[PDB]
RNA sequence: AUCAGGUUGAUUCUGCCUGACGUGGAUGCUAUUCUCUGGGGCUAAGCCAUGCAUGCUUGUGAACUCUUUGUGGGGGAUUAGCGGACGGCUCAGUGAUAGCACGAUGAUUUGUUUGCGGGAUGAGCAGUAGCUGCGGGAAACUGCAGAUAGUGGUCUGCCCCUGUGGGGGUUGGCAAGUAAGUUGUGGGCCUAUCAGCUGGUAGUUAGGGUAAUGGCCUAACUAGGCGCAGACGGGAUACGGGGGAUCAGGGUUUGGUUCCGGAGAGGGAGCCUGAGAGAUGGCUACUACGUCCAAGGAUGGCAGCAGGCGCGAAACUUGCCUAA
């Protein structure tokens, strides 16, 4: 036990992938690349469980070797390629576009979009370095972009072209904005910033759902997706990320309990 | 071979060691290379990751720097006169880091004539016998070369009291 | 009894300089709330293991203790107190841990057996030392 | 959230012994069906007959071969490349150097994956696999001659550290992701008919070695370091957790065994190739037991899946599979 492992047992697969407990002993192992390993799903599951296109694996490998898929406007033919949050999946025949999201139950979700919305991507700026006489910035999906503004720093959200891969414009975080929580206890919930305070080298955002509930979370689990409550830069899913509590779910089915 | 683990040492309280593993190639080491003077010989070794070190077995022609003017010259190595740790490394003419060597003085003939025989008169007396003193700040067993600077003033007096 | 010529790692002076005009000693201000002593500026010593004028970085947890011994060269023994909870009997017990700590020479005539010190965590410094003294508090009479 | 029987001629007590309820192993009688879930761990980490458990891809095209024939085709040997460090089995060693929890790496390396960067169509000589012949040996294995791709030296240029001298190298990169190494503190197995223990032992200064910090190793010098809040020793069926059983509460007992971490391949050592091994379906030696021979040599590793012997109170098929 000093050499890398190449297999996944099925009990250890992440809960967001929604895999049945039986159905074999193994699960697809994702490859290295764009996103982290705890924040991606293999490409081959998206085409046979979330679209139910291929019923098999002999068929799923006829769809990928015929070059019919494009992640972020770029053809992919590998079933282990990893796909992450806010990524566009395009399918030429039967023209369609999807964006990869979460539920409020914290599972994955494919959300259909239009064509002039399929030329976007939102990411956070994490690193920044200079090499060979050029200034770079590093995305949160892992890319480097050269020759951006000199006034983009760690934390801002940037908009990537997705057909030339170049920055368009960005968002600086401050009160009266919108947020998507990409991980943690509160994954898949949208809010509106109220206060920004500090602690021992931390920043915490007080938030407020689109229904009145309150909220709070560090700045490492949040991406800005809007300028104000009616200026969001992507299309949200059907439910908008509310997460009604369990008191408020039985009254829907049972009414109130007045004295 | 040489191995750099500490699984075989007595404990902080003095208790005898208990070993439950064979040695690992993770922590393997080498025998000391002993760089002598004369007729350059350097060897490339293959190290972890596929990378490369250069292990000098013999060397001539250091690459020294005159500090007051800031110019590099390539001189010739004559002999070793002081090593701070072991003086059995001076009887053998072995070149480690921070050993003081006696160097040939011709290539610095332009540089030394910007200093008078005023406050440094001990630098001008050895120049007329034909040699200067230098000191090595590279690691000849790890990079395959000697590289240092010439002693003047404060340094040259501190070390001169050592090797007489 | 020095064996090499004394000079801080990082600065480089010139051979024929004056004793009043030559480079300045570089010092710090340590983990945010600890200022360097004043015997760190006005003193001559070379310590590569010193937190202020040295080459070590302090990234880790800070702890407190009581000076128990001062008998080796630049190394003291500090005792730290703590407590453990028993579940079956519903009570605590008092316990201690021993540390070997690096004391730089800028604390020469300051710490005595019985004071309290604040130490920081470093990379391994010897077989038993992995921490350093940052400040102290002299005992009250 | 419960009690019964038993010391007396009769009595009230103290006190243990026994019954009444679960659970893991072995065993007697007796048995119709289907559905889920288990089965050589304890004794011998004892010894093993026979079969199977690891091979693929070409910008590579030999022998041979076709065509009325040419910078033509078929054919498939060998070069070159990738993998065999994972998967599977077991619990001897290890009482904390392992494992779990929270930390440091500003002290480090990372093939395949992703996005950027980077690349000698110059001279001049050596020379090989397959292939075509002569052969040795009981075997297992092997030699010599002939002629050719890739290829290997040396100059030339290119790049690097320098320069009022010179000296090296032969194209090897950056950032993410994935993996790996190193390191701090803390935890109820039993034992004082175990009370004092420790010499690379505790520290300083220099160098070597390493991918990297460090007595990891060496030279010189100081005299330290741990302990009834149990040191240093010795014992028992000691792999650690996630977990299991019992059941008012508080507690007691157990975990060889699906998932994650470690360690090992009869016993010890030492190494090569490679991004990664101190590898055992890799190599070399000593050592336990061996096996085949024409006698001079050559060889073995089921704690992989079936199976056999042995051991014991104690545990299944030498089956079918180009489907999930």
């Amino acid at each position: 036990p000093t050499g890398h492992r190449d297999h996944l047992k099925r009990k250890t697969a992440p809960k967001s992938w929604m895999l049945d407990k039986q159905g074999g002993t193994f699960a697809l192992m994702p490859a290295s690349g764009p996103h982290k390993k705890t924040e991606c799903i293999p490409l081959g599951y998206l085409i046979s469980r979330f679209l139910r296109y291929a019923s098999n694996f002999k068929e799923l490998s006829i769809i990928l070797a015929e070059k019919n898929i494009k992640v972020n406007g770029r053809v992919r033919t590998n079933s282990h390629f990893p796909v992450g949050l806010f990524d566009v999946v395009s399918i030429e025949k039967t023209g369609e576009h999807f964006r990869v999201l979460y539920n409020v139950h914290k599972k994955f979700h494919l959300h259909r979009i239009s064509s002039e919305e399929a030329s976007y991507r939102l990411t956070k700026v994490t690193k920044k370095y200079e090499n060979q006489g050029i200034p770079y910035i590093v995305s949160s999906c892992g890319l480097s972009i050269r020759f951006c503004d000199p006034a983009i720093d760690l934390g801002y959200t940037i908009k990537i072209s997705n057909e030339t891969s170049k920055v368009i414009e960005y968002i600086v975080p401050g009160p009266d904005k919108v947020i998507f929580v990409s991980r943690g206890k509160a994954r898949g919930r949208v809010g509106v910033i109220n206060t920004i305070s500090t602690q021992g080298k931390e920043t915490v955002y007080g938030m407020t759902d689109f229904a009145g509930n309150t909220f709070s979370c560090t700045s490492k689990s949040c991406i800005l997706i809007g300028e104000s409550s009616e200026n969001i830069w992507i299309t949200l899913p059907k439910e908008r990320g509310i997460r009604q509590s369990e008191l408020e779910k039985i009254n829907a089915q049972l009414g109130e309990m007045i004295d | 071979g040489i191995n750099h683990r500490g699984d075989h040492k007595r404990r902080k309280t003095g208790a005898k060691a208990v070993i439950s593993r064979k040695k690992r190639n993770n922590r393997a080491g080498s025998q000391p290379s002993s760089t002598k003077i004369g007729e350059r010989k350097v060897t490339p070794v293959r190290v972890r990751g596929g990378n490369r070190k250069y292990k000098a077995l013999r060397l001539d022609m250091g690459h020294f720097k005159f500090i007051t003017t800031g110019k590099f010259r390539m001189a010739k190595l004559l002999q070793v006169v002081y090593h701070p740790s072991s003086n059995e490394l001076v009887r053998t003419n072995t070149l480690t880091k921070s050993s003081v060597v006696k160097i040939s003085a011709e290539p610095f003939k332009n540089d030394i004539k910007d200093v008078a025989r005023d406050v440094d008169p001990s630098l001008h007396e050895s120049f007329e016998k034909g040699h200067l003193y230098a000191i090595i700040t590279s690691r000849p067993g790890q990079v395959g070369m000697a590289q240092g600077h010439v002693l003047q003033g404060d340094e040259l007096k501190f070390y001169a009291d050592k090797f007489n | 009894k020095l064996k090499v010529f004394p000079r801080q790692t990082g600065v480089c002076a010139k051979p024929y300089a004056s004793h009043e005009e030559q480079p300045k000693r570089r010092v710090n201000a340590e983990v945010c709330g600890f200022k360097a002593p004043e015997t760190a500026y006005t003193r001559q010593y070379i310590d590569k293991k010193c937190p202020f004028t040295g080459d070590v970085n302090v990234r880790g947890r800070l702890f407190k203790g009581v000076v128990k011994k001062m008998k080796a060269e630049k190394t003291i023994v500090v005792v730290a107190n703590y407590v453990h909870y028993s579940k079956k009997y519903k009570r605590y017990s008092r316990r201690h841990t021993n540390f070997s700590v690096h004391m730089s020479p800028c604390f020469e005539g300051m710490i005595n057996v019985g004071d309290t010190v604040i130490c920081g965590e470093t990379r391994p410094l010897s077989k038993t030392k992995s921490s350093v003294v940052l400040g102290y508090i002299k005992k009250a009479l």
